[PDB]
């Protein structure tokens, strides 16, 4: 059981995470308190699993990907917190879980790519505000070979990675650090990481429409703010 | 074809380092400019997206950390050959470019200036980690501003400076074209977070859009 | 005065050298040095992980389609499914990986080998498949009776789903004298033992995903520049 | 002899360079040093020192007239006195400070700075002032009701004359891609809660100064030249 | 216009150091000189009230006290370029200062010269503390005399002396225009007594008077 | 090889410098020194005469 705050996940297939790049999620320490006045810590109103909509996997889907934390900018205490903050810092913990029978099969790739610099197909001009800052509805691969920025599909799992393999398991579990070149960055400017989630086996069975739903659960990990109220004197 | 085989026989992983893989004096501008009568002399705007050699090489990575080791070719050509002196001023974020020969920036005593002459070996100038991040973000997955103009991919502390060089000289009764090569050996590297290699084609210097 | 001369080789600008130079911003701080996760110091860190081969080897599959391999219920047993070619540097199952893209930064390379294959099928799918290795200068299997006479593993994707396959010692480098490769480093082929097994809900078609990466032996050196990228619109953008 | 060679950046003139140079007159003695008072070793001992903000925000008012908010009998106690955005690059009431000046000799800076606001009415005038501090990112208050749910102090100034105003961690910076600014760094805005309540003898408008020094933890680094002089009669007087 | 914001993370205090705010080699005189048939020579009394910039740098304190390091950058226009031989000579209080290019004082053995090519390194000396004051007054609030003629600001003691260049040379057939450029570095910087910075344009470089 | 490189100031004659330099005449042996009297080893011994 994934229990973070008042939020819980109870399934019975879990404890395989994948600690990304083996580093555990912490607070800003205090030899690097140099940066910004405070942080806060607020360690129970937005410590908790923010479920996102599930998304239709069907047998022609081509991927989807979630932006961290824009995909949570509206929603909750994490969302007034960041509509009424400046800067932030959180890791996370993800996840994905792909319930379906033993009839059908597949393979997703619950990969969580850090600065995922997008490119738009076939234009020399940058993606807009709203082709990137989607929300919480996020987005789907026009190209998931290339990962819509020229790179490749095959060489992703140099990233933070899980495998759902419907013959084999159906969740998926990511633990991500603050990865990012600043202590502390700005979460309506920037997204810090990017959660995707691509099929390399496309969905398969005999029956009836093929239509499995997968869950993406996204729980902000030891998040800090700065402000609030200070002591002036 | 011939199809030949040999036994290697390698014992060491020194010449993989990430120092070792990226310290190399790879061309980083290469422009001219003509010298009579951005109007005749050299500007640039320090990146490492110029050319796609480099640029796929230093996109292997998301985050990087290295001194710039900034070496200055000019050669010169005429529309014999003098010596001329140059100055070639790193601009920093915050100083004022130039935007002439004879523009009262380049004699700004802050900047850091470097007057060589053709007839010597190369400049060489060290710049420094420049970024006021921890690392400059290859990738940044956001924007510089707040809905203003819209500026994708761009990192506000990511910026080096801008590399301006001119000829110090006055004006001389025949025309030159000066040549300009930059060489920036990256050293003192640190790297994180290592990224597919790229397969398709760049189409711009901005972003990292794709034909397919 | 000290008494000096100068060397041939002075007052040249060799770019590949090693020196100090002078700092043209002193008593100027950088930004300190923070942890930011996920360090490589060294690129055969990056060589070492998995990283999915474009084991379908038809040229009519485009995209995505060439990461898997459809196997099905009309199969004819005796039928090669998929055979990797084991050079890195040819066009094929190993050009677009990780140990593919970073060994076309390295002329001389040389090293063990790891493959994965991960059966996508339903839960119920059984099925079997006989993965083969012939060694470099050895004959390619064309039939499955010739496949068992080889280094090989008989796999039934029962509730096994993964085989990790240790490939030794998989070796190359480029040549002149280019017309020049290294004729093979080795094949893997594989071939429908048995049939593919489905129950009537679950659907005929299952697939494979092929995983290659390198392993602690493997060694890269005589660094060059990769031809994977060759030359811009809005390119004055630095100048202006 | 001793077998040298020059490397690139050789007979160069780097203008930030440190090194040792031939002295014109050796065997010169200079003046012995002697006690002079008031060293300063280090600029950030110019930056800690107070000095008066032009609190007005007004175009219409000239000179002196910046450095002071009139405060009187008909003010409309909902009025915003004074709102002081925190920019010290941008002009406003900090531009023409010991920190304002100082920190536009450098690119990037960052600390906490410290307000003194002093009340200079006379001894026998009383009333109330709620000065604010909204963090940057934030709402600046426009009525009072939204000043008194910020970070805020309600100041009366009977026999307190003076309030300390501890500002935490103003950061900011220059960018070029200049059209660039840091959009705020926080506003420190003052608000009538009462009313000015003067004697009949006592002149019924009264006035504040405010002053800002910086702390112990501001910063400055990356030296640039500041524009706040631009360009001399009887120039020649140097080369005749 | 955009308007960004970053994380800045400094620590340390040392760039802010009077040493480190004052020792750059910024230029201080730039005039050019005719060489054909104080006339065809540069001669600059050595001041920090040539140029705004450092000007308004070195007015916020009241005493300094530093050793200047001249380097002088000759730059050569024909009105092809030849060999030509340079001498610098730094005049003291005291000393005679030249009139002409063949004047008697140029072979002064007491006068510190410095003979340098066109061809070479820029030329570099260090002059001392040349007050005999403890420090140079910046700011003056007094008289160089008693009533003679009225000299508001010029202290007597602050003067560090001309510097005189001309070439070696005899008269060659072409005419040239020699651009110097003289770049004083002060080092060993001591400074008492903060100022206010200033804030209207300087109209003179002999007093500290003001537009509005 | 030792890496050097050349300073601004570099092949200059600067007429007050103290430098050492090369012997046009090495292995002279001077006339040796003799007791002469009246040394002056500093120009105030000269200025304190009446």
């Amino acid at each position: 059981q994934l229990k973070l705050g008042n939020s819980a996940i109870v399934t019975q297939e879990a404890a395989n995470y994948c600690c990304a790049y083996g580093e555990w999620p912490n607070y800003l320490p205090d030899h690097e308190a140099v940066a910004i006045d405070k942080p806060t810590q607020p360690e129970t109103a937005t410590d908790r699993f923010y479920t996102l909509k599930s998304v239709k996997w069907e047998t022609g889907s081509t991927g989807w990907w979630w932006k961290l934390p824009d995909a949570l900018n509206n929603i909750g205490m994490f969302g007034q917190n960041v509509q009424h903050h400046y800067l932030y810092r959180s890791g996370f913990l993800i996840h994905v879980q792909c319930n379906a029978t033993k009839f059908h099969q597949g393979a997703l790739l619950v990969v969580a790519i850090p600065e995922h610099q997008r490119g738009a197909h076939n234009t020399n001009t940058s993606p807009g505000f709203d082709d990137i800052m989607k929300g919480e509805e996020g987005g789907t691969f026009n190209h998931p070979y290339v990962l819509d920025d020229g790179t490749s599909l095959a060489c992703a799992t140099i990233f933070p990675h899980q495998w759902i393999n419907l013959r084999t398991n159906n969740s998926a579990t990511i633990v991500l650090p603050w990865m990012n070149a600043a202590p502390m960055d700005f979460p309506l400017r920037h997204n810090q990481w990017t959660l995707a989630i691509i099929p390399v086996v496309p969905l398969g069975t005999r029956t009836t429409s093929s239509m499995v739903p997968i869950t993406v659960s996204i729980a902000p990990m030891c998040c800090e703010f700065n402000g609030l109220r200070h002591a002036i004197t | 074809a011939i199809q030949t085989r040999t036994v290697i026989n390698q014992h060491g992983v020194s010449e993989t380092l990430v120092e070792n893989f990226l310290s190399r004096a790879a061309l980083v501008s290469k422009r001219s400019f003509e010298y009579k009568d951005d109007k005749n002399f050299f500007k640039w705007t320090i990146n490492t997206r110029s050319f796609v050699q480099l640029r796929r090489k230093l996109e292997l990575f998301t985050y990087l950390r290295f001194d710039a080791e900034i070496t200055i070719l000019t050669t010169v050509a005429v529309n014999g050959l003098p010596d001329l002196t140059l100055q070639a001023m790193f601009v920093p974020t915050g100083a004022l470019t130039p935007e002439k020969q004879d523009s009262f920036h380049w004699q700004s005593g802050s900047n850091a200036s470097v007057f060589f002459k053709i007839s010597d070996p190369p400049a060489r100038i060290t710049i420094p980690f420049m970024c006021i991040n921890s690392a400059y973000s290859v990738f940044y997955d956001g924007f510089a501003g707040f809905e203003k103009n819209g500026l994708y991919g761009i990192n506000p502390a990511d910026t080096i400076g801008n590399l301006c060089v001119r000829i110090v000289n006055e004006h001389q009764p025949v025309g030159f074209t000066v040549t300009v090569r930059v060489y920036m050996k990256p050293k003192h590297i640190k790297a994180w977070a290592p990224r597919p290699p790229r397969t398709l084609p760049y189409m711009s210097i901005a972003n990292a859009n794709y034909k397919g | 005065g000290v008494p000096t001369y100068l060397l041939p080789g002075s007052g040249q600008f060799l770019t590949t050298d090693d020196h100090s130079s002078a700092p043209a911003l002193p008593c100027f701080n950088p930004t300190p040095e923070m942890h930011i996760p996920g360090q490589v110091r060294n690129m055969l860190e990056v060589v070492q992980v998995e990283s999915m081969m474009e084991i379908n080897n038809t040229e009519s599959a485009v995209g995505m389609e060439r990461l898997k391999v459809d196997i099905s219920a009309l199969t004819d047993v005796d039928q090669l499914l998929f055979n990797i070619p084991l050079d890195i540097q040819l066009d094929g199952p190993l050009r677009n990986t990780l140990v593919g893209n970073i060994s076309r930064y390295y002329t001389h390379w040389s090293g063990s080998l790891e493959m994965t294959f991960m059966f996508c099928g339903s839960f119920m799918a059984a099925g079997k498949l006989i993965l083969c290795y012939t060694p470099p200068g050895g004959s390619c299997p064309t039939t499955r009776e010739t496949a068992m006479l080889g280094t090989h593993i008989v796999w039934d994707f029962g509730l096994q789903s993964s085989v990790t396959l240790i490939i030794p010692w998989i070796s190359g480098s480029h040549y002149r004298m280019a017309k020049s490769t290294n004729a093979n480093v080795g094949y893997v082929t594989c071939f429908m033992q048995t049939n593919l097994i489905v129950p009537s809900e679950s659907s005929d078609t299952c697939s494979l995903i092929g995983f290659i990466a390198a392993k602690d032996d493997f060694s890269l050196r005589l660094m060059r520049d990769s031809p994977d990228i060759g030359q811009l619109h809005a390119a004055e953008a630095a100048y202006q």
